[PDB]
């Protein structure tokens, strides 16, 4: 169909490892041909985690007949069972294990693994990175979690984070933070940092809370609907939704909206005669919905930037985005391949590119402002200081990172500017 | 428990399956009309909103995925807690080109795994079509409905016969044949006796309960249910005898070529 | 049988999209192949590279005709929009292979309809046949049957290797009396090396097994010397084709003298903090032993288990004869028992796959990450100590941080 | 020779508006050749009184060749000199639905009964209009509408017209105008028909008077009770005779949006 040098979401198996890996205690059994493993090597590398991604590979080498093929499946199964010892298993098929005839399920079955066993469908030609980790949440969530008794505190519960997220760690230390600030307790963030037993406790939490829609919003729906726990749905991202978010969660729990406010340095410092420079740029915002539309609040609020251009590349969340685009004057531009975000960016000529890796690139080619506002990066913009994007420290850093290109280029064009390199130009009266 | 609800009657065999998701939402149950019959009578029947819409043609939204949540396509309406309704782009609608539209494999491969009591399965409008069989693929118990003109108890019977010739692997059960006559005829209980199968529940008329109009509601929601409970008396039992297919009638449909028997 | 932790073949696209400029490499697939690439090149797909996926939908999968014909409307945009290309390369992919969309019969339906310019070759870098580096092998492999042939002596080296290094390569080599070298002068062009009966290959990336094959297919001559990473690989390499093409060894004394003292005095130089540590060499690239050999002896070095993920002895005997038969080699590959026997083992220093890197780093493991040897110059002479260098760096990273 | 897509929903009145128009065509003393698609083999067989056997059923006898597909036995010959062939549609499961009825019509074609006889009537079912369902549309040039005059029959008559438009990608097929399965003399249809820019033709009730099936083994043309009156058998023949006219060709549109007041 297309010539993809430039793909946003990955592979729908490569969602489910996220989700996968983000637990403690699950293995993704994975039909899928030797090489596979690539993702391994993402999860290893770009996020930096120390044990190895809790993810089997039924590498099928050559014997790709559907005898061969479903015994390597089951035997990995197996093996993977008694080897890492997981207190739930995750079996599903990527790519050629879709294209080969095999019964991801039923064979898991057919071993009678003591501990539960997940099955995934995941269509490997039609759905993305994004879907593959929602739906193995959802899948998680039906096979292990259960109604129970309410917590006698009221307990929220942190769904969405997982990992390779964008700062999907210092994220929900901040959201922790708010919250217990407010006095609600956090029952079991459910994927990075949570066992199968943690599922199997999502039952007793109050209010859910959505930390990232994109992956866990099908989560949230069937708790709101089975657990019959509601779930927010404000991302907290900025300084006006971080109120607003507050706001929600003090209502679905009935409790007062204290906010820690102290840490508040972005909205003063915007208002700053330091920087009225901001008023009056045009901002290109793409990357993953969520972070997009809050992206689009904090520029037209917080710090006046003009915003021209809001694309994503989730279209899984398009009508959200139209919606806000519809809100902020433009029209929504959801697409998939680099091109059309390319040319968009040819055309409208902004001066901050705030998007993913590729954004990024397109901007230093461009010679425009940059910053990472998304999910698709490498290992850089994986730090390891503190750097979350909700809440109020959220709020400062979204403050800083977005300033700082703008401050780089203007430092550079100030020296470019400067006598060292304008010794070029002379007038003597009338020539 | 799919139901698949067949017919050759246009309200009615849809009329009916808002019955049947009524007196499921009285038995608790969760119900899932999926009417998407070129008619839009379906859910009519028992939200009372003729046609909500029809956004399971998706035009609006270029695929699938552009609905974040099922809340759009799908629709609660009354205790029939799943109302949708696709409605078929053949050319009356749209272009259509072959009358299939798959929007019943739409429906198939709707959204996520909203499972709940599996479906009720209004659905249907096929009847046969070499290709434009859809249905066929989730239909579990699926029952033909037939009111006392010959065509239509022709129409089950074919129904039947190529419902068993696709289901070589599906495998559908057919634990009954609930028709829907009017005059009580008797040339339908010797069908019945012909095609072995089970009609118990096949009172319900197009004259009794109010003439099936389409202004009011049906069983539970409509004023003072019918007759006073001309209408609860079939399809609450209906709801505690075809509830499952603990009574699986299915035979062979005809034996052999048991449709000559016009009589008059 | 088991887990295997090797790439598929297509990593081999993202260095010889490079080394062989001109070549563009329709790897058809699926998004996972796609996004294999993307994470590959890292930053490589920035620089408007010359590869890229054609991503079979689900409609592009029943009907293999219908992909065809997409498939030859994608081959047209892109040379619409890259002119410049002069073979372009229809490789295969896993899903590739499970649809059986034949590319071969593909390059012949678009050999010439969009230009004769456009010389499309078709090899098949998917992780179902190949194993990582048995990419540029299997491409290459697939360029010998289109060369043509030639009627004297002539030094066919596979040019798999660094446009530096191979610069250097020739020039000592053609100072020691040999003409045909297979060195395009301008090196932007289609080489087009002639190989008739008289034409000798010398293995030069040990990966290239296949390509051997093709080269004895037509015709073409081996040397078995071993291969050109350190000191006395590079030395013995040399030494064996000065033979071979019919030169002394007495020039040869006086022309790679001063680089034989630049090659030792780095490795001493470098091998410092390498003191009989010993090396795990897990199976990942097949390049292991040909490293090894270096490492054991003219490193200082203690091997442990040389793995690879298949063996072409045909080309790494000679490589092997300097390796000691202590250390062990493995032709069983499963992680499920490599990591265990390096955890079991506790080498100081092991060269594990990347996604097993971080991992093994965490279990008291210097990892030398193995995906550099292939893509950085570790070749010859002046590049020895250098190869020594990072392999010395692990230690005293490990050194300094206790 | 002169034809007219007879579109049916389905109503039992198929066998009383096909059968006995044919009949009337004949009875004005012109040549017939009725195809009437109803595999309960109902809508032409009155005219010869048993089951006839169309293309379908001899081509079935035999499995797939038409030289044993007699005249009298591939189109049955009726009563006044009708003769009407049927369609019968495909057994269950298997067989392409347009299958059927465009094997009946090229079977029609290559004996060329079409240009042996005068009347070409069509009738064919409207419920099911998939492309092959829906080909022996295309073949007709003028169409009358046959159907009951109820809500659910409109919604039918709608998805026949649709059909109608999907067949004009094919030559220039018009419409004649709409009757009924001997339901209503059209006061549920017309203001429709005037909405879809369309005319429904006067079609007097005939199922007022007895009716069977097919009225026992043969309709008001080729029974004693004839109806009610020879004037009411005179309103088959009125249409037959504008059927030779064949005034009001006008095409409809479509009309979705729920004009049907169902
Ligand atoms: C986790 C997946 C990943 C990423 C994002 C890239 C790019 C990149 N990979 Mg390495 N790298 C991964 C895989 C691969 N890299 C590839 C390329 C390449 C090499 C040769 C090198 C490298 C490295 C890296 C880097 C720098 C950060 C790092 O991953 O350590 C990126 C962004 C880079 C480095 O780490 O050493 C200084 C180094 O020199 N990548 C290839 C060859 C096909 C592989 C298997
Ligand atoms: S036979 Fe198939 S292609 Fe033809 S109209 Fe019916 S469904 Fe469409």
């Amino acid at each position: 169909m297309k010539l993809t040098l430039w793909t946003y979401e990955g592979p729908p198996h490569v969602g489910a490892m996220r989700v996968a890996t983000g637990m403690t205690g699950m293995h993704y059994v994975l039909h899928a041909p030797q090489g596979d493993t690539y993702a391994d090597l993402l999860f290893t590398m770009i996020e930096r985690r120390g044990k190895r991604p809790p993810v089997s590979y039924t590498t099928f080498q050559a014997r790709d007949l559907g005898s061969d093929t479903a015994e390597l499946f089951q035997s990995a199964c197996r093996d993977a069972y008694e080897r890492f010892q997981p207190q739930a298993i995750m079996v599903g098929s990527s790519c050629t294990a879709e294209l080969i005839q095999d019964d991801t399920g039923g064979l898991a079955d057919a071993l009678s693994l003591p501990v539960p066993v997940v099955h995934l469908e995941l269509p490997s030609y039609q759905r993305k990175e994004n879907f593959g980790a929602d739906e193995s949440f959802l899948q998680i969530c039906r096979k292990l979690a259960r109604p129970m008794e309410r917590t006698e505190k009221v307990s929220c519960n942190l769904l969405g984070p997982t990992a390779l997220g964008f700062r999907h760690r210092d994220d929900i230390l901040e959201v922790t933070r708010l919250l217990e600030g407010m006095g609600i307790a956090v029952n079991a963030v459910a994927p990075m940092g949570a066992s199968p037993a943690d599922i199997a406790r999502l039952g007793a939490a109050h209010f859910n809370v959505l930390l990232y829609p994109e992956t866990g919003e099908s989560a949230a729906r069937w708790a709101e609907k089975t657990l019959k726990q509601p779930y927010t749905k404000t991302v907290p991202i900025g300084v006006g939704a971080t109120r607003d978010f507050v706001a929600e969660v003090a209502a679905l729990a009935g409790v007062a909206p204290v906010a820690d406010d102290s840490r508040l340095r972005q909205p003063w410092w915007s208002a700053s005669v330091d920087s009225t420079y901001l008023t009056g740029k045009r901002v290109f915002l793409f990357g993953d919905a969520t972070h997009v539309i809050a992206a689009a609040r904090v520029a037209r609020d917080e710090m006046g930037f003009e915003v021209v251009g809001m694309g994503c590349y989730n279209r899984e969340f398009a009508r959200p985005m139209r919606a806000a685009a519809k809100g902020y004057g433009l029209e929504a531009l959801v697409t998939d391949d680099y091109l059309e975000v390319e040319e968009a960016i040819q055309a409208l000529a902004p001066e901050l590119i705030l998007g993913t890796q590729m954004e990024r690139h397109i901007a230093k080619r461009l010679g425009i402002p940059c910053a990472v506002i998304s999910a698709p990066v490498h290992v850089q913009d994986f730090p390891a200081r503190y750097s979350p994007q909700m809440g109020f420290e959220g709020a400062n850093v979204l403050f800083d990172t977005w300033i700082h290109p703008l401050t780089m280029g203007l430092e550079e064009h100030l020296l470019t500017m400067f006598r060292e390199d304008f010794e070029f130009h002379d007038e003597a009266g009338p020539s | 428990k799919v139901f698949a609800v067949y017919g050759k009657g246009g309200i009615g065999k849809s009329t009916t399956s808002s019955n049947l998701s009524a007196a499921f939402s009285i038995l608790g149950k969760r119900v899932l009309q999926i009417g998407c019959d070129p008619k839009h009578d379906s859910t009519f029947t028992l939200t009372g909103s003729l046609v909500p819409t029809v956004i399971d043609v998706l035009k609006d939204v270029d695929f699938h995925p552009e609905e974040l949540r099922p809340e759009d396509f799908v629709f609660e309406g009354f205790n029939g807690v799943m109302c949708v309704e696709a409605g078929g782009p053949p050319a009356g609608t749209g272009c259509g080109g072959y009358v299939v539209g798959q929007t019943v494999k739409l429906l198939k491969q709707h959204h996520l795994l909203d499972d709940t009591d599996v479906v009720i399965f209004d659905v249907l409008g096929d009847v046969v079509c070499g290709g434009f069989a859809a249905p066929l693929q989730h239909a579990d118990q699926a029952v033909v409905v037939t009111a006392n003109d010959f065509d239509s108890i022709y129409a089950m019977n074919r129904i039947i016969a190529a419902v068993q010739a696709k289901s070589k692997n599906y495998k559908v059960r057919l634990a009954g044949c609930v028709a829907n006559r009017s005059r009580a005829t008797d040339e339908v209980d010797r069908f019945c006796k012909e095609t072995n199968f089970r009609r118990l529940a096949h009172m319900p008329d197009l004259d009794a309960i109010r003439r099936s109009r389409l202004k009011k509601k049906t069983l539970f929601e409509m004023d003072e249910d019918q007759d006073v409970l001309a209408a609860r008396a079939e399809y609450i039992r209906l709801a505690e005898s075809l509830w499952r297919g603990l009574d699986p009638i299915d035979p062979h449909s005809l034996p052999d070529r048991e449709i000559f028997e016009l009589l008059g | 049988r088991g887990q295997r932790e090797v790439f598929c073949g297509l990593t081999g696209i993202i260095w010889l999209h490079r080394k062989m400029q001109d070549a563009f490499f329709l790897v058809v697939g699926s998004r996972t192949c796609a996004h294999l690439l993307q994470s590959a090149a890292g930053v490589m797909i920035f620089a408007e590279p010359r590869f890229g996926t054609a991503v079979l939908e689900e409609k592009d999968l029943a009907g293999l005709a219908d992909a065809n014909a997409e498939l030859d409307r994608e081959v047209d945009r892109l040379l619409a929009r890259r002119p410049d290309i002069r073979q372009l390369f229809l490789v295969g992919s896993c899903p590739s292979e499970v649809i059986k969309l034949d590319l071969h019969r593909a390059a012949e339906r678009l050999s010439a309809h969009h230009g004769p310019a456009v010389r499309v070759y078709n090899f098949s870098g998917s992780g179902i046949e190949t194993t990582f580096t048995q990419g540029e092998d299997a491409c290459l492999a697939s360029i010998v049957p289109t060369l043509p042939a030639t009627e004297a002596r002539e030094l066919l080296l596979v040019g798999a290797l660094p446009d530096v290094v191979e610069d250097q390569a020739v020039s000592l080599l053609t100072q020691l009396g040999i003409g045909p070298v297979r060195c395009l002068p301008a090196h932007h062009a289609a080489e087009a090396p002639g190989v008739g009966p008289n034409t000798v290959f010398a293995l030069v990336q040990p990966f290239l097994g296949d390509t051997h094959g093709a080269l004895t297919r037509r015709g073409a001559r081996h040397i078995a010397a071993p291969f050109p990473f350190g000191e006395e690989g590079t030395t013995l390499w040399l030494k064996a084709i000065a033979d071979e093409f019919g030169v002394s060894a007495e020039t040869f004394e006086a022309v790679t003298a001063a680089p034989r003292a630049r090659a030792r005095k780095a490795v001493a130089a470098a091998s410092e903090g390498l003191r009989g540590k010993s090396v795990f060499f897990l199976p990942d690239s097949q390049l292991e032993p040909s490293l090894a050999r270096f490492l054991t002896r003219e490193c200082g070095m203690s091997a442990v288990e040389v793995g690879t993920p298949f063996l072409h002895r045909g080309i790494l005997g000679p490589d092997l004869d300097l390796l000691a038969e202590g250390p062990v080699l493995s032709e069983g590959q499963d992680v499920e028992r490599q990591l265990d026997r390096v955890r079991a083992a506790r080498p100081d220093l092991t060269v594990c796959g990347l996604g097993l890197a971080n991992p093994l780093e965490a279990e008291g493991f210097t990892t030398k990450w193995a995906i550099e040897l292939v893509f950085t110059p570790v070749h010859f002479y002046e590049q020895a100590g250098d190869l020594a260098g990072l392999f010395s760096r692990p230690v005293r990273r490990r050194a300094i941080l206790r």
